[PDB]
RNA sequence: GGGGGGCCACGCGUCCCCCGCGAGCGCACGGGGUCGGCGGCGAUGUCGGCUACCCACCCGACCCGUCUUGAAACACGGACC
RNA sequence: CGCUGGCAGUCGGCAGAGCGAGAAAGAGAGUGGCGCGGACGCUACGCCGCGACGAGUAGGAGGGCCGCUGCGGUGAGCCUUGAAGCCUAGGGCGCGGGCCCGGGUGGAGCCGCCGCAG
């Protein structure tokens, strides 16, 4: 009884690993978040063989399947019941995520309205 | 009642000297050592058969420890009976020097 | 109201006729063949008479649709595809089944069905292989033949006869065509010496045996 | 390699491919009877 | 004009939501609820709105009359359609096509009216 | 007008 | 009323259909005559050689008016004078090919770009293979594939070049509008030579590749095309 | 110019030099793939999860910043947060 | 990046559904011999179509629905039926900067959009 999308094309991702920062492994002060190396002798920005890769524009996802969940839907953040009548006409391509700061009492009412509006919820059993 | 596959050795990957390409495997089928004798094996189906810890479902049988990476001979390699094969997942490098099967059922005769 | 006629030129190669445009005009003789120039229904009731609508308008529309697709031309369904069959597989030959539960068994080829699959019964008194289809890719065709030209295969043995329905139990129809084919196959393979024993054996590879060195 | 694309760009290719089939068949039919008359010349 | 006030409301309206790489509108008469010039429910002289009824069943169809444009109290006429799923789909289509009332919104109105009737069904 |  | 409008639009559609059929017949009989011209040009050179050998003299054929030029090295470390000539020959990439008509002003440029190219005298079948398989037109400064004769006829139709056969004729026999017909063609984006090069760095008469291979450019054309 | 095979040649009625609409019906090397084709397994041990936890193997792989013509440097700064 | 390309023609019973085609220009006007029907679109700062191209230190420019803090507006925004913060072998999105959900911890405030300021 899952809610199917309009179409479900095959999602092609050119890379599934993260782009980790250079030398984020030898230090705890160096976080995993990407910083482009700009040193004069840096072996990573000079693109030496066998090193950490750099986030070029060529890794960009296909525009038909960009920002699309593995269920085939795209995502919209929802805070209250009123934001679902926004999504009822975009029903077969966009789904709802109830926001984290929404209480369980209102979160029950949101998924109750989404069930009759046939809108898919990515977290319907979230808090209870 | 008997063996229905040809013996092959996973010799290594398709490579240069300082670069290797893991999506193509080099295969050494037993008994063929020249390019004029390897057109029989072109297009045949390859099988890396191995065993693991967890049980997996077997088509037409009870679950067991055995699982296989399937593949296919694509072209001849070299000048001495080696062939190239492509597999659906790239072969693990612990299988270098190990037996894989070349089936006969993609048959042209 | 004309009787349909065949193509008046033979196929020289595919896509090219043997006779040209003017020669074909002459063969067809167009020189004396010149020419020049719901929805509703009425139904009664017991007041008036109703124009009842066929194919009424839909009661529901989805929020989004998919558009129509562009038109291709060479793409036919599987029931209209041409059936290729390699030259080594002629009726009466001996095959080796490679992929079923009948692995390595020597069997007798009868005919190719409409789906392209091969109708095979290597006889059940020898092989325990019934009247059963197999695919021609997964078959080794041995160069060992018998004369089979006087064997009357029943006409109901078709693709729908061997398609699965849904424990599977043998039926008496499949049991009596099994006897009917085998009663006229078995004296033709019992004439050639050692052929029934060759059929009862199972093909296998041993040490030093390479399939590209041996001929079949 | 595509015949009807070739005829779309060049309609005379239909006759230039009907010939070099017809005359090749006729020359093949001539050489086989010539070779069969040689086999009769070495039989008589 | 409609274009003139669209150039004001296209980016700094209070009905506009821009998140998750999408844009919408919470406008009362915006059927399909998206931010565009064609579907905007307040800049045009002739607007069509399709909403659920106040009680459980029925579909309310709202039009905007041509006379009172600066008079929003009596501007919108409202009708309630508590019928079967097919005659309402013929009725709204008639109200748009035969009256020639903003004719490029007819299938959007039918698609909204079908969704309201589907939402008013018992859930499974 | 040649074919009528 | 519309009964006159429908038949008027039908007569317009019919006139468009007859104008197309007359053009197709024109293309067919143009190619049929080009066949006869190629047969005459092939048989005449054999005849003129035989009739000289009968009298005991020698027949000297005319030097060919057409050449095919292929750039056979990369873009790294190139002299500036040679870069300018390689750009005026439209050979901006390795394994690019172009048709060049031959005169003194062309031979003195091919001598300048001699170690970086491999040029020669193309066959008629070589021109057929090159224009049919790799033929792309420069239309509105865009590389457009020659998939229909209208694409040629829309740009080169003022020079009476209206199909593939007219284009191949004006390339093979270097005609009046050879400059326009050759500049309409995009430079030929050819693959690497199958089988392999002999030696890229040396001249053809030194057992290499560079320079003028006179009759042997076709052997490179089949393995590179 | 005179007295067996392929032709994108097949009108009638003149003057004259050279002696503007036929309908239908299907097939397809024709403006980028479809099947109107199928088979196996699936409720307490199995199916899918590329990414993320650990481990194994093959190939690659010198520590960053900086000055410098030139840094992995037996050039300087740097234990870690 | 270029074509300083295309689309306001969604022109519907006040209807007639087109501008790819080798050849400057009008599917122009007049004057005489049953069945009530037809997908999507167009945030024009939007959408769509053809080609060609893609190294980079010093440096320059553009785009950030990348990020932090505060202010004017705005979400009939979120919140003791649990905010900020923190932890996480959990599920994901984005080339990336980063972000959204799930679990736990915690006990009182916090965020999205349009602009402004550092
Ligand atoms: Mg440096
Ligand atoms: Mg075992
Ligand atoms: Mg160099
Ligand atoms: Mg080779
Ligand atoms: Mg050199
Ligand atoms: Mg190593
Ligand atoms: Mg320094
Ligand atoms: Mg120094
Ligand atoms: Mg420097
Ligand atoms: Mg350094
Ligand atoms: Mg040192
Ligand atoms: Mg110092
Ligand atoms: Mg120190
Ligand atoms: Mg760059
Ligand atoms: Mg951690």
């Amino acid at each position: 009884a899952a809610l199917r999308p309009l179409v479900k094309p095959k999602i092609v991702k050119k890379r599934t690993k993260k782009f980790i920062r250079h030398q984020s492994d030898r230090y705890v002060k160096i976080k995993r978040n990407w910083r482009k190396p700009r040193g004069i002798d840096n072996r990573v920005r000079r693109r030496f063989k066998g090193q950490i890769l750099m986030p070029n524009i060529g890794y960009g996802s296909n525009k038909k399947t960009k920002h699309m969940l593995p269920s085939g839907f795209r995502k919209f953040l929802v805070h209250n019941v009123k934001e679902l009548e926004v999504l009822l006409m975009c029903n077969k391509s966009y789904c709802a995520e109830i926001a984290h700061n929404v209480s369980s009492k209102n979160r029950k009412a949101i998924v109750e309205r989404a069930a009759q509006l046939a809108i898919r919820v990515t977290n319907p059993n979230a808090r209870l | 009642s008997g063996r229905l596959w040809c013996k092959a050795i996973f010799a290594g990957y398709k490579r240069g000297l300082r670069n290797q390409r893991e999506h193509t495997a080099l295969l050494k089928i037993e008994g063929v050592y020249a390019r004029d004798e390897t057109e029989f094996y072109l297009g045949k189906r390859c099988a890396y058969v191995y065993k693991a810890k967890n049980n997996t479902v077997t088509p037409g049988g009870k679950p067991n420890k055995t699982r296989v990476i399937w593949g296919k001979v694509t072209r001849a390699h070299g000048n001495s009976g080696m062939v190239r094969a492509k597999f659906r997942s790239n072969l693990p490098a612990k299988a270098i020097g190990h037996r894989i099967r070349v089936m006969l059922y993609p048959s042209r005769i | 109201k004309g009787k349909p006629h065949c193509s008046r030129n033979p196929v020289l190669v595919r896509g090219i006729g043997r006779y040209s445009r003017s020669a074909m005009y002459s063969r067809k003789a167009l020189y004396k063949r010149k020419y020049a120039a719901l929805a509703t229904v009425t139904k009664p009731v017991g007041g008036g008479t109703r124009v009842v609508k066929l194919r009424k308008m839909p009661r529901y529309y989805p929020t989004e649709d998919v558009p129509r697709k562009l038109l291709s031309h060479g793409k036919k369904p599987f029931s209209q595809h041409v059936r290729k069959l390699r030259a080594s597989i002629t009726p009466g030959t001996i095959l080796i089944i490679l992929t079923g539960r009948h692995r390595g068994k020597r069997v007798v080829f009868l005919k190719q069905l409409s789906s392209g699959l091969l109708l095979v019964t290597g006889p059940l008194s020898l092989n325990r292989v019934p009247l059963r289809r197999t695919h021609q890719k997964f078959v080794i065709a041995t160069s060992t033949k018998i004369d089979i030209s006087g064997v009357k295969i029943p006409k109901h043995l078709t693709d729908a006869y061997f398609k699965k329905k849904k424990k599977y139990e043998i039926t008496e129809q499949r049991k009596v065509d099994q006897k009917a084919v085998d009663s006229q196959i078995l004296p033709k393979i019992k004439a050639v010496p050692q052929l029934q024993g060759y059929l009862r054996s199972v093909f296998a590879l041993t040490n030093g045996v390479y399939p590209h060195k041996l001929v079949f | 390699k595509n015949l009807r694309i070739m005829l779309k760009l060049n309609p005379y290719a239909k006759t230039m491919r009907r010939n070099t089939i017809l005359r090749q068949a006729r020359n093949h039919k001539l050489r086989v009877e010539r070779a069969a008359a040689a086999l009769a010349a070495k039989s008589d | 004009s409609a274009h003139l006030q669209w150039m004001v409301v296209r980016n700094c309206s209070s009905f506009l939501i821009k998140r998750n790489k999408q844009t919408y509108s919470t406008e009362p008469n915006n059927l399909k609820a998206r931010n565009s010039f064609r579907y905007n429910g307040l800049i045009h002289r002739k607007t069509v709105g399709v909403e659920p009824a106040a009680d459980g069943k029925g579909v309310v169809v709202v039009m905007k009359r041509r006379s009172g444009q600066r008079k929003p109290a009596t501007s919108y006429v409202r009708t309630t359609i508590n019928k079967n799923a097919r005659a309402t789909l013929s009725s709204i289509r008639h109200m748009i096509r035969k009256n020639k009332y903003h004719p490029d919104l007819r299938m959007a109105a039918i698609r909204r009216a079908s969704a309201i009737l589907r939402s008013q069904k018992p859930v499974m | 007008r040649g074919l009528r | 009323n519309f009964a006159e409008l429908k038949i008027k639009r039908l007569r317009k559609k019919f006139a468009q259909k007859m104008l197309r059929k007359a053009r197709r017949k024109l293309i067919y009989e143009k190619a049929k005559h080009y066949h006869k011209e190629y047969r005459q040009m092939y048989r005449t050179e054999i005849r003129m050689a035989r009739m000289a050998r009968k009298a005991g003299n020698f027949y000297v054929p005319a030097e060919p008016k057409l050449a095919f030029v292929i750039r056979i090295r990369g873009i790294n470390g190139v002299s500036p004078k040679v870069r300018k000539v390689l750009q005026l020959l439209r050979l901006r990439q390795i394994f690019n090919g172009t048709f060049v008509k031959l005169n003194k002003a062309s031979i003195n440029m091919l001598r300048i770009v001699e170690p970086y190219i491999a040029w020669g005298y193309p066959n008629l079948k070589s021109v057929n293979e090159l224009i049919y398989k790799r033929g792309y037109g420069k239309i509105n400064k865009k590389r457009i594939a020659l998939t229909d004769n209208t694409l040629i006829a829309r740009s080169l139709g003022k020079y009476n070049i209206i199909c593939m056969e007219d284009l191949i004729h004006e390339i093979y026999t270097v005609g009046k509008h050879f400059k326009e017909a050759n500049n309409f063609l995009w430079p030929f984006k050819l693959s690497s030579p199958r089988g392999g090069m002999k030696k890229k760095t040396t001249h053809f008469v030194e057992g290499g590749d560079a320079g003028n291979r006179e009759d042997q450019i076709n052997r490179l054309i089949r393995r590179m095309n």
